[PDB]
């Protein structure tokens, strides 16, 4: 299943150091 | 909240260099036990992972930590569960260690890495193996995501989208981690409650114990007036184990050395019971627990207790040198990098025979359309049938073959 996948994705990308 | 042990074993997966004790680190805290004497038997870690939730948000609702103050509630957390990892050797040649952590477990974890190539033959190795041993419940993960633009690491989740399209597994959930950085762990935790269901496990069912660790506690300083005794790191998955029940080991032992050795299996008492971190009397069975038996400390040294069985008494447990498989063989090999169609069995060939955690070396004395004989040089116990995976030496290490069934 990817369809929550990538607002996970997107999450992860946000919040970076 | 009250202290409990382990519930379900989920085991982790994944690849060399890519780190699998920092994702276990990243999830519980506690590091791996093998980073001399204590633990050291077989490739495995040991760490505790906490799932607890706060429901008085939606993910993060489960915390490390059993006191609430990050995800913005001041009330307090609401026990779940509480997780056992068995972390499984990544390795071509460490093949053995592998197929008795899968027996073990129960629920996977697979990772994979973003720069890395797209088909690893060790992850598609331990996939094979967890078809086979029956762990269909497996959450993947991507270990690396950093160090990937915001692109390549949605052409690597499609890569894998469409290699996950012909194996058994068809509803399997994606997370995206870091274990250095520390972050989405809680969605993890959220999908371990959610997509794997805990299997009915009984009082009624018969005691069987499987011994993976071995534990001695002899400290450096200490008297021998003061000592401990030798502690088997098993699992148990069947039968409610407590304190102060009889024990044998089934297999045999090496004692005494012209003649012939009649031995019994090895009679031990339950002296203490390591679970979690502190005593506790009752043994749930779905957890990795140090059981305390009568048995020495030398005896629970090193290399001696690898994949034994352990049958409560008034059981017996029969103890085979001819055995009779019901082997079916795959297409292709994997585990190698050049892949090769599998060809059929000779007769009196050495072949790496995983019986649940048991591993014994077997030469085919018959070979047939659907089972085959094989004899096996040291002992090896059948309680029930026992889930098998076959290796065999083709290009300088083992490699993975296909599934057999005891039908005896």
């Amino acid at each position: 299943v990817g369809l929550p996948y990538s607002e996970l994705l997107s999450r992860f990308f946000n919040i970076l150091r | 909240i009250i202290n409990r042990q382990a519930t379900i074993n989920i085991g982790t997966i994944g690849h060399v260099a890519h780190g699998k004790s920092t994702v276990v680190r990243a999830i519980s805290g506690v590091q791996t036990v093998r980073f001399l004497e204590r633990n050291i038997t077989i490739k495995l870690g040991y760490a505790n992972a906490k799932i607890y939730k706060c429901q008085e948000s939606f993910k993060s609702d489960k915390e490390i930590s059993p006191k609430c103050q990050r995800p913005g509630c001041p009330g307090r957390y609401k026990l779940v569960r509480h997780v056992s990892f068995v972390d499984c050797p990544g390795h071509d040649i460490l093949m053995s260690t592998m197929l008795s952590g899968a027996a073990v477990m129960d629920a996977a974890l697979l990772l994979i890495a973003g720069n890395e190539s797209c088909p690893q033959p060790q992850t598609s190795e331990h996939l094979a193996a967890i078809e086979i041993m029956k762990l269909k419940h497996v959450i993947i993960l991507q270990n690396k995501v950093d160090l990937m633009r915001e692109e390549s690491a949605l052409e690597h989740q499609k890569s894998i989208l469409k290699f996950i399209r012909g194996t058994i597994a068809d509803g399997a959930p994606i997370v995206p981690i870091s274990a250095q950085l520390k972050y989405n762990i809680d969605a993890v935790n959220e999908f371990i409650v959610k997509t794997i269901p805990v299997p009915p496990r009984d009082f009624m069912i018969s005691p069987r114990l499987i011994v993976i660790r071995s534990f001695d506690v002899n400290k450096p300083g200490a008297e021998i007036e003061d000592l401990k005794g030798g502690v088997a790191g098993g699992s148990i998955l069947n039968g409610v184990f407590k304190l102060g029940d009889e024990i044998e080991i089934r297999p045999g032992i090496v004692t005494k050395d012209k003649g012939k050795i009649q031995c019994k299996p090895i009679f031990s008492n339950i002296v203490s019971l390591f679970a979690e971190q502190n005593d506790l009397k009752f043994a749930v069975p779905g957890g990795l627990i140090g059981v305390g038996t009568k048995v020495d400390p030398t005896l629970c040294r090193a290399d001696r207790l690898v994949g034994q069985v352990v049958g409560a008494k008034g059981h017996l447990p029969n103890i085979y040198t001819d055995i009779e498989i019901n082997y079916f063989l795959l297409r292709r090999l994997l585990g190698v990098k050049k892949q090769a169609k599998v060809r059929k069995l000779e007769p009196n060939e050495v072949l790496m025979v995983n019986i649940g955690s048991t591993a014994t070396g077997a030469r085919v004395v018959a070979v047939k359309a659907d089972m085959a004989r094989l004899q096996l040089t040291s002992p090896a116990c059948t309680e029930i049938n026992e889930k098998i995976a076959l290796s065999r030496r083709i290009e300088k290490h083992w490699r993975l073959i296909g599934w057999a069934t005891i039908k005896k």
